[PDB]
């Protein structure tokens, strides 16, 4: 059996800069493996036939190489929708056809500072008697986001559950959220709620406000 | 010149050969051991030196070896399926053997081609030499190559640095045919002083 | 166009026998190879069988004794039955046609089923609003959650379908609840948001759930 590995399993790149990916084969296969393209949240998609022949409706600035075993990828100009994640597929003989590590491109176009959201409890979550502390860190890169809430500036980071978005190819910026998970009769007992964000588009670590005035 | 040929055919272009009225001599097959795989079914290769047969056929081609196991009765071969097929209550000898030294180039060799499309499996021992475009659908091809329209055959490519698992292989299939007809093949065995 | 018209599963405790389908909306079933996808998530795509136009078949190991395959020709429709389910078998799997043996060219969105000890359950939905005044963007972020359902995916659709180049959305988790539960945000301009009111469909095909919230504002002039 044949087994692979690809490399990297992250990489860092600006537009238009030159993105080379890699996979290496234990046993030597001459034409039968194929490179696609999965963004999350979307279908693979066909890129390559053999090593270097070209498929239809591909914008030229792709390509690839590779022959025996070490099996190479190559974008000529990054574009900014290519944030996603590549591996390979061989061809007919047994079903697995394994890879190697996952693996995340990230395009370099600017550092902006995060932007901080809150949103109230609903009134049924009131009377579900667990009011939720949303927060919503969008427009944000790198993925380097440090969030702390202190309520009452008090710190409480347990019993929450985070969701992070991929970076928007619109705007190359990552957004991040988070939601509290506790009782309401301290909600209404406390007064102002804050939020402490740290990023690398921040020169010092801002932290905002919340009083309980505001619904 | 059927195991000392210099060049075999393609799958698809599999050659036929008819032996009759001459004797066979299978000790000079079985007893060498120069071929990878030697396989008989219903018959016993040993036994074969003293019995007749109303006719003898060969079958020669060269595929890959991971392929070969494919070849069987009962079984379906994605080569098999669409360049030999092979009948059920077929009796024979299957021998195989590897060909990196002669059939592979370091730049390749891709004057060998195989059919690669058709829509039913062909009958036992029925060749399909058809070059015409095969349609992928219901828009005609008109003999132009392009989106689903696709060349029936494609070719193999071999080189010494292939693995085991991807070096080309010299197969040689034996079958026996016997009507309600005179034998003409017999055996040497019975010669004495 | 060229496009895979996907059957749809459902919710099976393990050992459970279901059939799927899937017709080609491109070509002709009969004058094509397809196959079936099964990707574990965060794993990666398997190699599963595939049919030929001879009508032999061809299984992968794990779908040997559990799987099975077959086509309508009049229906354009390759079809699947499965046996013998396992708690792992959840994942999502998709669906592969084959112009050429050597690759791929139309994938199926793809069908879930879900084989856990946990039951569907109907959903819950508490509405959220910020305020007009503070709408700090041009385009403002607001607020509907579907919690406590089960299980997921979530069709998406604002009003219906119109308004959805600017929506953002998150991905939902298995909460701490043990289930499932997210929330969607559409872009209007906060001028709109001021007056202006939108719903948000949804489409619980795992729940049989159809929940469309109003986004009413909280009248900030009073
Ligand atoms: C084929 O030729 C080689 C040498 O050219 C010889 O050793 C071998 O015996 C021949 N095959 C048979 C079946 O005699």
């Amino acid at each position: 059996a044949i087994q692979l590995t690809q490399s990297p399993s992250s990489l860092s790149a600006s537009v238009g800069d030159r993105v080379t990916i890699t996979c290496r084969a234990s046993q030597g296969i001459s034409t039968y493996l194929a490179w696609y393209q999965q963004k999350p949240g979307k279908a693979p998609k066909l890129l390559i036939y053999g090593a270097s022949t070209l498929q239809s409706g591909v914008p030229s600035r792709f390509s690839g190489s590779g022959s025996g075993t070490d099996f190479t990828l190559t974008i000529s100009s990054l574009q900014p929708e290519d944030f996603a994640a590549y591996y390979c597929q061989q061809v007919n003989s047994y079903p697995p056809i394994t890879f190697g590590p996952g693996t995340k491109v990230d395009i370099k176009r600017t550092v902006a500072a995060p932007s901080v959201f809150i949103f109230p409890p609903s009134d049924e979550q009131l009377k579900s008697g667990t009011a939720s502390v949303v927060c919503l860190l969008n427009n944000f890169y790198p993925r380097e986001a440090k969030v702390q809430w202190k309520v009452d500036n008090a710190l409480q980071s347990g019993n929450s559950q985070e969701s992070v978005t991929e970076q928007d190819s619109k705007d190359s910026t990552y957004s991040l959220s988070s939601t509290l998970t506790l009782s309401k009769a301290d909600y209404e007992k406390h007064k102002v709620y804050a939020c402490e964000v740290t990023h690398q588009g921040l020169s010092s670590p801002v932290t905002k406000s919340f009083n309980r005035g505001e619904c | 010149e059927v195991f000392n040929a210099t060049r075999f055919a393609s799958v698809y272009a599999w050659n036929r050969k008819r032996i009759s009225n001459c004797v066979a001599d299978y000790s000079v097959l079985y007893n060498s051991a120069s071929f990878s795989t030697f396989k008989c079914y219903g018959v016993s290769p040993t036994k074969l030196n003293d019995l007749c047969f109303t006719n003898v056929y060969a079958d020669s081609f060269v595929i890959r070896g991971d392929e070969v196991r494919q070849i069987a009765p009962g079984q379906t071969g994605k080569i098999a399926d669409y360049n030999y097929k092979l009948p059920d209550d077929f009796t024979g000898c299957v021998i195989a053997w590897n060909s990196n030294n002669l059939d592979s180039k370091v730049g390749g060799n891709y004057n060998y081609l195989y059919r690669l499309f058709r829509k039913s499996n062909l009958k036992p021992f029925e060749r399909d030499i058809s070059t015409e475009i095969y349609q992928a659908g219901s828009t005609p091809c008109n003999g132009v190559e392009g989106f689903n329209c696709y060349f029936p055959l494609q070719s193999y490519g071999f080189q010494p640095t292939n693995g085991v698992g991807y070096q080309p292989y010299r197969v040689v299939v034996l079958s026996f045919e016997l009507l309600h007809a005179p034998a003409t093949v017999c055996g040497p065995k019975k010669s004495t002083n | 166009e060229v496009q895979l018209v996907e059957s749809g599963g459902g919710l099976i405790q393990p050992g459970g026998s279901l059939r799927l389908s899937c017709a080609a909306s491109g070509i002709t079933v009969s004058s094509n190879y397809m196959s079936w996808v099964r990707q574990a998530p965060g794993k990666g795509l398997e190699w599963v069988s595939v049919i030929y136009a001879g009508g032999s078949t061809f299984y992968a190991d794990s779908v040997k004794g559990r799987f099975t395959i077959s086509r309508d020709n009049s229906k354009n429709t390759l079809y699947l039955q499965m046996s013998s389910l396992r708690v792992e078998d959840t994942a999502v799997y998709y669906c592969a046609r084959d112009l050429d043996y050597y690759g791929m060219d139309v994938w199926g969105r793809g069908t879930t089923v879900t084989v856990s000890s946990a039951s569907t359950k109907g959903p819950s939905v508490f509405p959220l609003a910020p305020s007009s005044k503070s709408t700090s963007g041009g385009t403002a972020a607001l607020g509907c959650l579907v919690k406590d359902y089960f299980p997921e995916p979530v069709t998406v659709s604002w009003n219906s379908g119109a308004l959805t180049s600017g929506v953002h959305t998150f991905p939902a988790v298995l909460q701490s609840s043990g289930l499932y539960s997210l929330s969607s945000v559409v872009t209007v301009p906060s001028s709109s948001l001021g007056t202006q009111t939108y719903i948000c469909n949804v489409n619980h095909k795992p729940s049989n759930t159809k929940v469309d919230k109003r986004v009413e504002p909280k009248s900030c002039d009073k």
